[PDB]
């Protein structure tokens, strides 16, 4: 018996990675179809992107039912532990069962390998309730407290086998915490992985000039920037957002889940408006995905906030409250990338041919603007206080 | 054609989502 | 101002993620340098290796650093939290410049470029000094609270531009969650990434059958396994060790970092193994390089444990103290794997001929003795306390 | 013979940690 809150972190650290590793195979597509081999080339990545989103919700549907299940429980031990350990690595497997059938859905094999990967994920966690029940000190106080014990014996035990369900607040931070770790530096493993110039092609197609090649694959420099920068800056908004909140809703965890989902696109984003057009009338198509892609992720941030305030009275700090001290300021914070993007998005059309530079003016706006979001604020209040 | 019909999409969404802020703004 | 431990939580998964980018090479690498072309590819594995080792250490280091920053700063706001993003977006390029100049150590520009990115860093940690104590209430309760401020103003803003000095316990627990969730789970981002069988493969090398496809990724598959338990265990008896540490000292810390080092290599050593010897001198070279490993990574959990005794009434729980109740429990959670994997080691020499039968018993008898330690240990300690 | 060396490395890996659990074990 002790303090099972270490254990669930690293669950989440894991089911984070599984999440996300689906869009692996998406951001090492081909992202320079030559000679307008996009005629295939796009469907081969239509295809990969619908499985990538495939398995991140049926592994957030998993990471949903983890964190019930360890929430009903409430301690651990070795038992317990390791019975989460493997419920954890048959959780893994749910992207490639899941990929294969996708891959092969007329050969009943991949889907009866992956009815076998669910099974075995229910059974696992059938045997953590099990020896949690048989042992009722292992329980959630309440659980173990309550005389109603003999219905939650069977309960979430055939839950195993709603808008306003009240979810670990601090797994949904942990899950979006690694989710968002491991978008921002999803593109810096490309680059370290096989972006080192050799010192034989350096030799060879440069000359000797390591600088000539170091500025050819600025590009990808480029692209990582934005991407961290974009990334990490949705990641604030929704840690500001987070540090507010008092109960994370069943509605509020299903906005996350789209928000991460989303999220998860915009290194390719990056990496597809850093590859520059080779008619520039297309960098116009790649703006605007970047754009509706950063709009995707921040716009549910946004709403998870709003229906936090449809219950604030008992789902957020009074800080936040309307009419609250920081309303504004949040209100402000939530919805400067949305606003940003929506615009941009706009400009790609009524002044098409600035929209590559009011892109990247926007990504240089925003940063600042988060860092003086405050300031602003501020001056906004004050100037709607006598006017 | 298209750019449009998802800009319209998009300013949809932020519509419902300003929608609800107002439902919650008078429900305060 | 706020509760800082989330952007930590974040802070620590960045870190873990880029301290384990450099392993993804070595990974990757050629396993089966068939008529023997060992001669290069090894030594091209041992670059690689290094590579990963000399990153990994420099990243901790960072990560050192970076946990003294924010232990001296005890808050946040939004200047803060933006602060800390840029310097993980500056810590970031550690690996690659690394491996720059490693890769291209006469010329200049790899140097210069490290130097550059360490400056960097030490410039934006510099700022985020500056701007806590300008605002002293940003400051830990200590600092603030002291009346010798003025000498902590100069303390550690000299630092950023000792085997007793306490570590924060629960960022070393953070990192090395992300390490071990990162390392555990290494070798199913490539099976999900470019193992799943293409239609046309299985139609044309295996006349349609997918069975036999997936019997060709078995392998794989059998690697996969055994990296996630091995490294899954280490990270339990981790788990188990730090549940009763009070404080970590900078010893702890550096016994820490050796043994996460050391585990970064296991899906290598697994996926070694896993690739049987086309002679049966080679399997005993792979089953004493993955014994090694397993050794190497869990000796020093051990002597981070004996590190603490040294210190126990200060450092150690009293549970955990010599002649304390699980105690005997704790010695034999963190020494199990030391001992398996020294003992099948020395199988590979003394009883060579069966060392892969041993070592693949030893895979399956350690997560059961893992799971019955604590009955184990009761029925040994009723034996040799009667008898 | 490199086998050897290596196991004889490890021996003195758990060996100087059991001295370090013993010194402990004293100071207690």
């Amino acid at each position: 018996i002790q303090c099972s809150q270490r254990m669930l972190s690293f669950s989440d650290a894991l089911l984070s990675i599984i999440a996300t590793v689906m869009i692996l195979p998406v951001t090492h597509t081909e992202i320079s179809p030559e000679q307008q081999f996009d005629r295939s080339v796009q469907r081969l990545l239509a295809t990969r992107i619908a499985v990538y989103l495939m398995t991140f919700l049926i592994v957030t549907v998993a990471w949903a039912a983890h964190t019930r299940l360890f929430q009903v429980v409430g301690k651990t031990d070795d038992t317990l532990a390791l019975l989460n350990l493997a419920c954890m690595m048959t959780i893994t497997f749910l992207p490639y069962t899941f990929s294969l059938m996708v891959t092969f859905p007329d050969v009943p094999l991949g889907i009866f390998l992956f009815c076998v990967c669910v099974i075995a994920i229910g059974v696992v966690q059938a045997l953590i309730v099990g020896y949690a029940f048989h042992f009722p000190h292992l329980l959630s106080p309440q659980i173990q407290r309550s005389a109603h014990r003999a219905l939650y014996r069977r309960h979430v035990l055939g839950i195993v086998l709603d808008l306003h369900e009240p979810l670990s607040k601090e797994r949904v931070e942990a899950f979006s915490d690694g989710v968002y770790a491991i978008v921002a530096t999803l593109l810096i493993l490309d680059i370290c992985e096989d972006n080192v110039p050799d010192p034989k092609d350096v030799k060879e197609r440069f000359s000797g000039s390591l600088v000539a090649a170091l500025s050819a694959t600025g590009p990808r420099f480029l692209a990582y920037f934005g991407s961290f920068a974009t990334v990490g800056l949705l990641w604030f908004a929704h840690h500001s957002l987070f540090l507010h909140v008092r109960k994370a809703t069943r509605a509020m965890g299903l906005l996350n889940t789209l928000s991460l989902a989303f999220v998860g696109g915009l290194p390719l984003a990056y990496q597809q408006t850093s590859a520059f057009a080779r008619q520039p009338r297309d960098e116009l198509e790649r703006v605007r995905v970047s754009c509706t892609i950063i709009f995707l992720a921040s716009i549910f941030q946004l709403a998870m906030w709003t229906t936090a305030l449809l219950h604030q009275a008992e789902t957020l700090q009074p800080s936040v409250w309307f009419g609250g001290r920081e309303h504004v300021l949040m209100f402000a914070k939530l919805a400067l990338y949305p606003c940003a993007s929506l615009l941009a998005f706009a400009s790609t059309c009524l002044l098409s041919r600035f929209s590559v530079g009011i892109f990247h003016l926007m990504q240089i706006a925003v940063p600042c603007a988060f860092l003086l979001l405050r300031l602003l604020v501020g001056l906004a209040l004050a100037t709607l206080r006598v006017l | 054609l298209i750019p449009i019909a998802v800009g319209g999409a998009l300013a949809g969404l932020v519509l419902i989502v300003l929608i609800a802020y107002l439902v919650g703004r008078k429900r305060s």
